[PDB]
């Protein structure tokens, strides 16, 4: 039935109807050949170091850690083509939609991040591309949407339900199941129906295979932990996948609180929800106790996926990882005290995982250790965010 | 219980195919929807298709999607769902009652526990719709423990494994998505599935027609029933006499 194990321990599945098994079958399969043709792998290279901007480089943190025994390191995937870790993967997914020689391409997206991504890979590979997007999140986002026209893709307002990116995943599967002769459903996290969470740890792990090249050059040793934001999970099991098998590394992920665990306002279903089954696989979810699926909530619209990747949620369970979570503001602290100790303007994303080494750092300063933070994008899009909050207080 | 059985043994006696409106619990209000099912099953419905409202219905299309809103709005709950199911089963013993659910509804206090629910308030059959047959061993074997039937879907796409997996798995009936009708019929009588009630796009009662004379025992009305209320949504005595008149209508069709 499928060439790969669709299940991490109990976790994924392909719960879709049963008009759409077909499309993740072939899907599947022309993966699976793609993984083993040299020249798949070779034109992913050539447009990922000429067009996208790898290797990106691995900076060591002069200021930010002075007065203690840490050592950070950022992975600046913030360097990459776009801004943010998104471009690896929709690059890989667009060349195996020309693989399957289909010519259309279908994307949801919530913050924007996701769209931008998927319209600016068709726009190079010359493939036809419409996006859904959740009205409340459109008007919230017309700069990202603006740019998805410049570059030629259809952009669909998502009215139905809340009208937010789970919302958009709805839509666009609809649209799949009956046009996916010629269309392919660019998922745009490490989660939903197998293959897709096997699909986007394989396009995202050179973030994770980069860094360990990089810290034995510039340390000689592994690192203790490696720390990654939780939204969907890509970003995350980009990072974790080189790693899984050096046992003497931490593996930390980082969901966001919001405006705190105990407020019932966040986005940390992993270790705060309750598995079920919705978007095409079995995973912890932000449900009600009716096993209605309620949004998440964090300050970063880039980690609203009321979900995780079912890797995650395996790792979780048999302690290869550790999951925590880092409060709004205290990822706008981390935020500011990057840009003011390093000069880089972190995603607020990737602030939650920078605010989680920050607390390693300041609860232990005499502890050594050697830390790095995967930092998934840039934070240009977020300077007016954090302008509003900062002048509402003060 | 077997009602699907006797209903579709006394059908074939009187050279009849079946028809089944589709209609969302608790649209538009909870005391709304059980006059309107009331009204169904007088004007003839064989039998019934019934969604529970869940929050993020990836495989309905927006008239279902909307009457999923409208029972939200409403308040209702899938607790309100299981009551309405007894008050229903109490007051119409014979006719079958399937479900349309989500898997998640169906996950969320236990697998064997939502079956058995069923099987209390008498309910005759379940489709999960995000279940494919790949995935559906842990529900139809609870189902099977609780007599409830598992309905699967049987799509345009699909090749001869899957025809055997649906003839094998399904009971009750088998829910048709429009290869040729003709052939999709007979492949499914070869392999001894349960009756196919075509469920695409029946809209008139020429298509209700075609369905008996294309070999199927009928036709469920997945959506036209849904946009009848929505029209007449200000009317309530408008909608339930369009209502009557609809189905009425389609039901004599299914007298070839
Ligand atoms: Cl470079
Ligand atoms: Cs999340």
């Amino acid at each position: 039935t499928t060439l790969l194990n669709p299940y991490f321990g109990e976790f994924g599945g392909m719960y879709v109807p049963q008009i759409l098994m077909p499309a993740l079958n072939q899907l599947e399969e022309a993966f699976v050949s793609a993984q083993k043709d040299p020249e798949f792998q070779a034109q992913f290279a050539d447009l990922l170091k000429n067009y996208a901007g790898r290797p990106t480089a691995l900076t060591k943190c002069q200021n930010i850690t002075a007065g203690t025994r840490t050592t950070l390191y950022l992975k600046r995937e913030d360097l990459l083509h776009g801004g943010a870790h998104k471009t690896n993967q929709v690059l890989g997914q667009a060349l195996l939609a020309k693989r399957m020689g289909k010519s259309e391409i279908i994307a949801e997206t919530g913050a924007g991040q996701h769209g931008v991504a998927s319209a600016l890979a068709s726009a190079l590979l010359g493939l036809k591309c419409r996006i859904y997007m959740g009205a409340k999140d459109v008007e919230r986002q017309s700069p990202n949407v603006f740019r998805m026209r410049l570059m030629g893709a259809e952009v669909i307002p998502v009215h139905s339900g809340s009208a937010t990116l789970k919302d958009a995943c709805n839509e666009a599967l609809r649209d799949w199941s009956g046009s996916y002769e010629t269309a392919h459903y660019m998922l745009g996290t490490a989660a939903g129906p197998h293959p897709y969470p096997t699909i986007v740890r394989e396009f995202q792990r050179m973030i994770g295979e980069e860094t360990k090249a990089q810290i034995l050059d510039k340390e000689g040793r592994l690192p203790d932990a490696v720390i990654a934001c939780v939204g969907g999970g890509s970003n995350a099991i980009g990072m974790f996948a080189d790693f899984i098998n050096d046992t003497s590394v931490g593996l930390i992920g980082v969901e966001p609180g919001g405006h705190g665990i105990e407020t019932g306002e966040h986005g940390a279903p992993l270790k705060h929800g309750r598995v079920g089954i919705y978007f095409g696989m079995k995973a912890p979810m932000m449900q009600t106790a009716d096993g209605q699926i309620e949004e998440s909530y964090s300050i970063s619209a880039g980690l609203d996926f009321p979900s995780v990747g079912p890797q995650h949620a395996y790792l979780n369970s048999i302690g290869r990882a550790d999951y925590v979570s880092i409060t709004d503001d205290e990822a706008l602290e981390a935020f500011k005290t990057l840009c003011r100790h390093e000069g880089i303007i972190p995603a607020l994303e990737s602030s939650h995982a920078l605010a989680h080494a920050l607390k390693m750092m300041r609860e232990q300063p005499e502890k050594e250790q050697l830390l790095v933070v995967n930092l998934s994008g840039r934070g240009d899009k977020d300077i007016f965010t954090v302008h509003d909050i900062l002048k509402a207080r003060g | 219980m077997e009602r699907y059985e006797n209903l579709f043994a006394q059908l074939n006696d009187r050279r009849e195919g079946a028809f089944v409106p589709f209609v969302t619990l608790g649209d538009p209000g909870i005391e709304q929807s059980l006059k309107i099912i009331d009204t169904l099953i007088d004007a003839g419905a064989d039998a019934l298709e019934l969604g529970v409202p869940f929050s993020d219905p990836l495989a309905d299309g927006p008239t279902i999607q909307n009457a999923n809103l409208r029972a939200f709005a409403a308040g209702v709950t899938p607790a309100q769902c299981f009551e309405m199911l007894a008050l229903i089963r109490e007051k119409h013993p014979t006719i079958p009652i399937g479900l349309l659910m989500y898997a998640n509804l169906v996950f969320n206090n236990g697998i064997d526990a939502f079956y058995a629910r069923c099987e209390q308030v008498g309910v005759d059959s379940v489709l999960v719709a995000d279940v494919p047959v790949e995935e559906s061993a842990p529900f139809r074997q609870a189902a099977l423990r609780h007599n409830i039937a598992p309905i699967f879907i049987c799509p345009p796409n699909a090749d001869d494994d899957l025809l055997r997996q649906v003839a094998s798995y399904g009971r009750g009936y088998t829910y048709l998505l429009s290869l040729p009708l003709h052939h999709l019929i007979e492949k499914l009588k070869e392999y001894h599935a349960a009756p196919a009630l075509q469920g695409f796009g029946i809209s008139s009662p020429e298509q209700v027609s075609a369905a008996v004379r294309a070999g199927a025992a009928g036709a469920i009305s997945g959506s036209a029933i849904v946009k009848i209320i929505e029209k007449n949504l200000a009317s309530p005595k408008q909608m339930l006499a369009e209502l009557r008149s609809f189905v009425s209508a389609m039901k004599a069709a299914s007298r070839a």
